[PDB]
């Protein structure tokens, strides 16, 4: 089982790092990717990028070895980077949910109001907010609990538990997941809403001629529409839940378990790449980018 | 298959015991210790050369079972090398075991 | 399989009328842009007008208040009326559909394309 586990985080690292490092490149490397969606896409695929060459690894020895073995300071600059990665991560796909409405059903209005420098700030902003979610609070260790089995952890370097007070966990866990999760949900069910309506309109139209059936475009549309919610909310629910269970009774959940949910999270970010770049001109990049 | 141990011949069947030993803490009193009885002799013979099925009788020997801190019964105890590896309390099924026993063993 | 009909089209005199129509039959999912592109001889395609599915529209500076488009409320069919046709305005004109039914992108399909040729 132990064998196993280690060998199912290598190949994680492996999809993470393969796929956005395709995806980045592919952006960069072809006149035609390079739009105003995909610009989001970018800074997501940097985002996930980063969780699988830092974020992911030294989180993967820490389970390994059962202590951190590169000191107090790293324990904190890798807890940073990997909750500003996490946050961009959520807060740019929750970006591109209200993007892809907008171009969806308001497609005239969306390209004179969202430029493309617009859309820098839009990004710059979520890195900051990222950024000072984490780096700020726990570098200056506004994070910390005051308990005394709690600062026995922040005084050994060989332990890297990520004990937070009630205010902070709450705080970063509404602004990383909880927040894009509902934006996420406000936005792409008012693009089922307005797709239902619009079926409406065209069966006034035709004077009790016909009723209108869900086509192929639209059963695929519905699927898809599940793939981003479902994958987004199967990886990061689980772990966000947990996180503010264990702000009230932490005995409640077990710790091998919270730390299991923080990996499907991870996970989510090999996803990312076979959700958001199946476009024909993604697929004709990627197999440029194969030679 | 089961090796039935004594107080005595704990030392010399268990700690000083080649790979991988799994103790049964049990009573005749007991009807939970009872219920996993022919479960255990299933494992016995199921995981041949992988694991030794080892039982001791808390009745008949009541000096093992407080140095290992005991509370309930049954308690399944695996042993790798003179120690102890992973732990298990109560009554299961044979598919709840053999996923206790898959996961331990196989590092 | 989707496929893109126009008609319409041909030759006609400076200050007249002309009105294009593209049929689009086959599955294209409820929120799309129908529009009309051009492209005159020896130049690049440009946009001439767009009708959304929610029926907000985007035409070209050339042709504003000339031309208007607009789109069957039953079938999926767009039609470009075309007043006070102008030289100018020859070229080949392509009916498109861009279909948002995959949701992260959109996917385009084009018409063949039909003359409008507008002698002086
Ligand atoms: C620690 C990793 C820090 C990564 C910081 C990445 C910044 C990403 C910027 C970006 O993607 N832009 C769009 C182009 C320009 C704004
Ligand atoms: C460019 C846009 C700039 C906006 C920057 C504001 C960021 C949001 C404010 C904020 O960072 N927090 C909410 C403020 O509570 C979260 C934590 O800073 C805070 O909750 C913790 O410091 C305490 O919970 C621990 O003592
Ligand atoms: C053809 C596929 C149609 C599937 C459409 C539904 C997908 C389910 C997505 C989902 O899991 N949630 C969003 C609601 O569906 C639940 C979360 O919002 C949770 O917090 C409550
Ligand atoms: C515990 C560990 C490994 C640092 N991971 C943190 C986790 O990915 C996370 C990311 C963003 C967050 O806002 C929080 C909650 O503080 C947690
Ligand atoms: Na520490």
């Amino acid at each position: 089982a132990a064998k196993v586990m280690s060998l199912l985080m290598a190949l994680v690292v492996l999809l993470i790092v393969a796929g956005n490092v395709l995806v980045i490149a592919a952006i960069g490397s072809t006149q035609r990717l390079q739009t105003l969606t995909n610009l989001f896409i970018t800074s997501l695929a940097c985002a996930d990028l980063v969780v699988g060459l830092l974020v992911v690894p030294f989180g993967a020895t820490l389970v390994v070895r059962g202590t951190w073995l590169w000191g107090s300071f790293l324990c904190e600059l890798w807890t940073s980077l990997d909750v500003l990665c996490v946050t961009a991560s959520i807060e740019t796909l929750c970006v591109i949910a209200i993007d892809r409405y907008l171009a969806i059903t308001s497609p005239f209005r969306y390209q004179s109001l969202m430029t493309r420098a617009r859309a820098k700030v839009i990004i710059c902003t979520v890195w900051a907010i990222s950024a000072l979610v984490s780096f700020l609070p726990i570098m200056m260790h506004w994070w910390r609990d005051e308990d005394p089995q709690a600062l026995k952890c922040y005084q050994d370097p060989g332990c890297c538990d990520f004990v937070t007070n009630r205010a902070y966990a709450i705080a970063s866990s509404i602004i990383s997941f909880y927040i894009p999760l509902l934006i996420m949900i406000f936005v792409y069910l008012r693009v089922y809403r307005e797709a239902k309506e619009q079926i409406r309109k065209i069966d006034r139209a035709s004077k009790r001629k016909t009723s209108r059936v869900m086509a192929m475009k639209e059963h695929k549309a519905l699927k898809t529409l599940g793939i981003i919610m479902g994958v987004f909310t199967l990886c990061w629910l689980p772990f966000f839940l947990v996180n503010i269970v264990n702000v009230f009774n932490r005995d409640l959940v077990p710790d091998w378990l919270f730390v299991a949910f923080n990996w499907l999270g991870y996970a989510n970010s090999a996803m990312n790449p076979i959700i958001y770049c199946r476009s024909p001109d993604f697929r004709k990049a990627f197999k440029r980018l194969l030679a | 298959k089961i090796i039935h141990l004594t107080d005595d011949s704990f030392d010399t069947d268990v700690l000083k015991a080649d790979g991988a030993i799994l103790v049964d803490f049990w009573a005749e009193w007991s009807g939970p210790s009872k219920m996993i009885a022919p479960i255990l002799d299933e494992i016995a013979d199921e995981y041949q050369g992988k694991l030794t099925v080892a039982k001791l009788n808390i009745d008949q020997n009541p000096g093992t079972a407080p140095k290992y801190g005991i509370r309930g019964i049954p308690t399944l105890l695996l042993f790798k090398n003179g120690e102890v590896a992973a732990t298990k309390v109560g009554a299961l099924s044979k598919g709840q075991l053999k996923e206790f026993l898959d996961a331990n063993l196989a590092e | 399989q989707v496929q893109l009909q126009e008609s319409g089209g041909g030759l006609v005199q400076a200050g007249g009328s002309l009105r294009l129509s593209c049929a689009a039959s086959g599955s294209i999912f409820a929120l799309n842009i129908m529009g009309w592109y051009r492209q005159a001889p020896g130049k690049q395609r440009e946009l001439v007008a767009a009708i959304h599915s929610g029926g907000t529209t985007n035409y070209a500076n050339s042709v504003k208040g000339r031309f208007t488009i607009s789109r069957d409320n039953a079938a999926n069919t767009v039609y470009l009326q075309m007043n006070s046709l102008k030289p100018e305005d020859t070229a080949v004109y392509y009916c498109n559909v861009k279909d948002f039914g995959a949701i992260i992108y959109d996917y385009d399909y084009w018409g063949q394309g039909t003359q409008v040729t507008v002698s002086s």
